[PDB]
RNA sequence: UGGAGAGUUUGAUCCUGGCUCAGGGUGAACGCUGGCGGCGUGCCUAAGACAUGCAAGUCGUGCGGGCCGCGGGGUUUUACUCCGUGGUCAGCGGCGGACGGGUGAGUAACGCGUGGGUGACCUACCCGGAAGAGGGGGACAACCCGGGGAAACUCGGGCUAAUCCCCCAUGUGGACCCGCCCCUUGGGGUGUGUCCAAAGGGCUUUGCCCGCUUCCGGAUGGGCCCGCGUCCCAUCAGCUAGUUGGUGGGGUAAUGGCCCACCAAGGCGACGACGGGUAGCCGGUCUGAGAGGAUGGCCGGCCACAGGGGCACUGAGACACGGGCCCCACUCCUACGGGAGGCAGCAGUUAGGAAUCUUCCGCAAUGGGCGCAAGCCUGACGGAGCGACGCCGCUUGGAGGAAGAAGCCCUUCGGGGUGUAAACUCCUGAACCCGGGACGAAACCCCCGAGGAGGGGACUGACGGUACCGGGGUAAUAGCGCCGGCCAACUCCGUGCCAGCAGCCGCGGUAAUACGGAGGGCGCGAGCGUUACCCGGAUUCACUGGGCGUAAAGGGCGUGUAGGCGGCCUGGGGCGUCCCAUGUGAAA
C-alpha cells in the first residue's frame, strides 16, 4: 500500500523544480554572455559574468553543477568569452577577468 | 551393528579360532576343537583355489572380525592410517587397539570383546576422569582409564579382578586390581601385541 | 609500473597515429615449446616524429582516443623496414585466400 | 564509514565470534581487512582474549568505529585505556 | 609416499583394436526396508503464474499542528476559551529505502580472474587540523471553507511555522580566467580582477553537548583504463561507416567519437576477424600416478537482472526488487462511469517434473536503520520443524549353555547342515517415569571521577525444564543385493528356446550351481540395490604418454609463400631461461 517513498517521491519534485528552475537560469546568463561578446563589448557582459559566477557556486553550493561542471563552466564560459573579446573589442573592466 | 548372533561360526569361517566370546570361545571350543571348519551345506566339501585377492579380502574381513566392528568406520580409519603416517598397516594395527573397547578387553577389564562394549558404553568405565562412553575413543600416551564409581560395587568386576591375575597386561596398559584403573602408554604394533592376520595383505587389498 | 612495450612501428597510415607491431614470446601451458605473437597498438605521435618501420617505445597512456590508446617516448632504430617488409608480404597472402 | 566488529564462525549451536575491521557496508559473515580478534563469549578455552592492540589502538586513531561488545572487549582489552 | 586390472573377434596363438565391467563421487531420484542423535544440506524443470501474511524505517537535541487527556491556567462565572501537560496521527524536515536480500535470464565481455596505471577522477556516513555562526526577507503543507469519486482519492481559493527557500555582508581557504615559478599528460607554489560560506537545538544554562560552514588531510569504498588468462562450428573467410584518425565543441566526476560539426582514409583478419551455437567468471570442488579431465548448489569474492524492453528525476551514492513515468504483454478489482497488482525477499499456493520443506519461535546474541538516550523497526540473523538427504555417532543385548533337541533342506538313510543357534541360567539396562538443571550475557544504562582513561551498581534467554547430572528401571525394529566367468559364495525341486536372465561372454530346445522356488553360504548393516549423471580405468587425442611397410592412417608428384627450426669461432646485449630480495596471491 503506502511508504515513506511516498514522501520521497514529492521530495524529490520539489528538489527537482528548484534544481531544474536554477541551472536552466545559468544556461540562459551564459548564453547572454556569448551575445554580446562576439558582438564585442565586455561592459554588460562582465555583469552577466559576475551573476552567471555567482549562480554557479550556487550550483556547487548544494546538489547541482557540483564542483567541477560549476568550475568547468566558468573555465570554459570566460575563455569563449575572452577569445572574442580582443576580436574586435578592448578588453576593459576588470571583473571576472584577470587583467 | 556387530553381526549380532552365531559369532563364533566365524570363528570357524576365516578358519582358526579367536577370543571371541570369551571363558566358552577359548574353553574346549570356540565352536573349535570340537569341530573347527566353515559352517554351511558346503562346510567340508573339498576346499578350492581362493584366488589371490579373495586371500586377501578373507583377511581384510578377517581383522575387522577380531576387532569387533563394521567395516564403515573401519575403512574411514584405515584411511586416517594412510593420513597420519608411518609405515602404514603397522601404525593402523596401532590406532586400531587404541581404540577403548579393546583398550578396555587387553587391559583385563572385560572378558570379551561384545561384553566389553557393554560395559564401555554403559559409561562402566571411565577415562582419566569422566565416564566416556562411545566404544570408540582413542586414548593418548599417559591417559588413565579407570571403571565407574558404582563399579567397585559391581559384581563381573570382582570376577575379572580376581580371575585375571597371574596376567601381564599389553606393555603399556598399567591396571589397577587395587583401585581399579589404567595408564595409557606407548604405541603397540604387530610384535608388541601379535594377532593371526598379515596386515600387508589387508593394506594392500583394501586400498587395491 | 605504466606497462611500456618496445616494438617495430607499423604503418605511419594515419597522422598524429601510429600503429606498432609489438610481438611477445611465450612458452604453452601444455607443451613446452616456445611460441611468438604480434600486438598492433596505438601510438601516440602529434608532429609525426614516426614512420616507416623504426622501432620505438610505446607508451600505457592516457585513454588518447577510440582504442587509441599507448603514446610513445623514447624512439629507438631506424631503417627498419625488412621487417615490416615481411609482415606486409604475409599480409598479402592473406588476401591470398578464397572461397568466393 | 568503516567499523570493527563481530562474526560468527561457530556451528549450528556452538558460537564463536572474531573481531574483525570491516567497511560496514560489507556483510556479516564476509570478506575483511584486518584480522585483529577472536573471542568466544561461551568461554570455551581460556583463550577468548583477542584484539589486536597495536594496530587496533591505531585503527580507533585513524577514524574507525566499533560495535557494542566491541566496546565491551576493548575496556577489556584496555586498548581504551590508557593506564591513567 | 603415490600408479594393479580382468571380460571380450581364433580350431588354437601373437599383435591390433572398439563395446563391457571392478572404482570413487552426487543438492539426487526409484523400488524393498527404516530406531535415537549431532552437524549439515534439501526446486537441478516454469526468469510461468502467483491469493493471503509479514519483509523499511526512525527521530519532538529539525519545525507549526488537528484529536484522546490532566492541572483545568483565563474565565468574578457563563458557554467553554487557553499557559502548562501524559498520549495518537499526518505534514513539512533530516539520514536510511543505492546496505541487507533472491536469481543465472542475459552477457564470449575487460564480465571475471589477474598484475598494475589514474600527471584524467568521484567518496555523505566516523578521527586530524586551521578558518568560522552580522541581518533581513519568502513559499507551501498540516490546518479553514466549498465541491466531485465505488475505490483510486481529486481540483479551486485561504492559512502560520522552522536546521524549509533565499540576497548583501564576514573570506583562512577555495574556483575560474590571464601571467611567472619548479615539475613534466591537468603535478605544485604564486601575482592582478570577480564569485562561494554558514543553521540552529538541548540542558546539569553562563558553561558544556548534538548538529553547522570552508578548505587541506585521513578512512574505506568506487568508477575509468591497460598487460596477460578465460568454450565448440573454417561445412563461419572476409568484417566495417561512428566505421579508423585528426582538429574543434557538447556531455561526464573525469579520460575517451560515448555524442555533434568538420576534415584526412583508414580500422581488423588464418597468430583464426566477422558470424552461428553454448554458458554468469572465480577461491575452488570431485576425480586423477601425474599432467590432466569435469565443474562453480551451499559458503566467500566480483557480475547482471527484477514479467520483457526505453527512460529520466531525486541524491554523496541508482536507472534503482518491495520509489516514479511510459509502451507492450498478463491476470486481477468495480455500482462497469473506470482502475489496482510484480513473492528471481520470507513462509506458503499453483502448474511443470521421477525430485526437494513449517503460510512456525525470538529480537535473548551477532550485524544493519535512525535517535542525546530511552527506544523502536529489523523474515539479515539467531533457532526449533519436516525428508535416512549426505557425513558421522549409536542401538535392536551381554555370560555359560548339546557329540548337538525340536522344526526345516541334503543323502550312499549310518547321518550331514542350519546350530551356541534356541529354550533356560544369571548380568546389564534401548526405551521410558520422579528429581534437579544449564553455559550461550556484559556491555549500552545508572552513579564515583567530568560524559575523558579507570571502579562499583543494575536489566537482558527464543532455544527448553531441552543439553546435562542423580536415583529407578523394561531384553526391547533387520533388513536389501549377490551366490555361471569377471568375483568371495552349491546342492535340491519345479520349468523344458515356453517362463525367463542379461553390464559384456551367454544362460532355458524335459538330468539348468544363471529361470522361479527352497536349504545353505557370500556381502552389507539402518541400511541395500537401480537408473541416471561426471572423472577414472583409458597410455582409447599419448604433454610426461602413442602412432601411419601389409592392422585405422604418408598428400598422385612438384613448386615454393608464410611459419617452424638451424653449422662452427669471438665478444658485446641480456630478450627468453635460472637464481636473489619483497608486494601480492583476503578469508575459507
Amino acid at each position: 500500500r503506502n511508504l515513506s517513498a511516498l514522501k520521497r517521491h514529492r521530495q524529490s519534485l520539489k528538489r527537482r523544480l528548484r534544481n531544474k528552475a536554477k541551472k536552466s537560469a545559468i544556461k540562459t546568463l551564459s548564453k547572454k554572455a556569448v551575445q554580446l561578446a562576439q558582438e564585442g563589448k565586455a561592459e554588460e557582459a562582465l555583469k552577466i559574468m559576475r551573476k552567471a559566477e555567482s549562480l554557479i557556486d550556487k550550483a556547487a553550493k548544494g546538489s547541482t553543477l557540483h564542483k567541477n561542471a560549476a568550475a568547468r563552466r566558468k573555465s570554459r564560459l570566460m575563455r569563449k568569452v575572452r577569445q572574442l573579446l580582443e576580436a574586435a573589442g578592448a578588453p576593459l573592466i576588470g571583473g571576472g577577468l584577470s587583467a | 551393528g556387530r553381526y549380532i548372533g552365531p559369532v563364533c561360526r566365524l570363528c570357524r569361517r576365516e578358519g582358526v579360532k579367536l577370543y571371541l566370546k570369551g571363558e566358552r570361545c577359548y574353553s574346549p571350543k570356540c565352536a573349535m576343537e570340537r569341530r573347527p571348519y566353515p559352517p554351511g551345506q558346503h562346510g567340508q566339501k573339498r576346499a578350492r583355489r581362493p584366488s589371490d585377492y579373495a586371500v586377501r579380502l578373507r583377511e581384510k574381513q578377517k581383522l575387522r572380525r577380531i576387532y569387533g566392528i563394521s567395516e564403515r568406520q573401519f575403512r574411514n580409519l584405515f584411511e586416517e592410517a594412510s593420513k597420519k603416517k608411518g609405515v602404514t598397516g603397522s601404525v593402523f594395527l596401532g590406532l586400531l587397539e587404541s581404540r577403548l573397547d579393546n583398550v578396555v578387553y587387553r587391559l583385563g577389564f572385560a572378558v570379551s570383546r561384545r561384553q566389553a562394549r557393554q560395559l564401555v558404553r554403559h559409561g562402566h568405565i571411565t577415562v582419566n576422569g569422566r565416564r566416556v562412553d562411545l566404544p570408540s575413543y582413542r586414548v593418548r600416551p599417559g591417559d588413565e582409564i579407570a571403571v565407574a564409581e558404582k563399579s567397585r560395587n559391581l559384581e563381573l568386576i570382582r570376577q575379572n579382578l580376581e580371575a585375571m591375575k597371574g596376567r601381564k597386561v599389553g606393555p603399556w596398559l598399567s591396571l589397577d586390581v587395587e583401585g581399579m584403573k589404567g595408564k595409557f602408554l606407548r604405541l603397540p604394533d604387530r610384535e608388541d601385541l601379535a594377532l593371526p592376520v598379515n596386515e600387508q595383505l589387508v593394506i594392500e587389498f583394501y586400498s587395491r | 609500473p605504466k606497462k611500456v612495450l618496445t616494438g617495430v612501428v607499423v604503418s605511419d597510415k594515419m597522422q598524429k597515429t601510429v600503429t606498432v607491431l609489438v610481438e611477445r614470446q611465450f612458452p604453452h601451458p601444455l607443451y613446452g615449446k616456445v611460441i611468438k605473437r604480434s600486438k598492433k597498438y596505438l601510438a601516440h605521435d602529434p608532429e609525426e616524429k614516426y614512420k616507416l618501420g623504426d622501432v620505438v617505445e610505446i607508451i600505457e597512456s592516457r585513454p588518447i582516443s577510440k582504442r587509441k590508446r599507448f603514446r610513445v617516448l623514447r624512439l629507438v632504430e631506424s631503417g627498419r623496414m625488412d621487417l615490416v617488409e615481411k609482415y606486409l608480404i604475409r599480409r598479402q597472402n592473406y588476401q591470398s585466400l578464397s572461397k568466393r | 564509514m568503516v567499523k570493527i566488529r563481530l562474526a560468527r564462525f561457530g556451528s549450528k549451536h556452538n558460537p564463536h565470534y572474531r573481531i574483525v575491521v570491516t567497511d560496514a557496508r560489507r556483510k556479516r559473515d564476509g570478506k575483511y581487512i584486518e584480522k585483529i580478534g577472536y573471542y568466544d563469549p561461551r568461554k570455551t578455552t581460556p583463550d577468548w582474549l583477542k584484539v589486536d592492540v597495536e594496530r587496533a589502538r591505531y585503527w580507533l586513531s585513524v577514524g574507525a568505529q566499533p560495535t557494542d561488545t566491541a566496546r565491551r572487549l576493548l575496556r577489556q582489552a584496555g586498548v581504551f585505556r590508557q593506564e591513567a
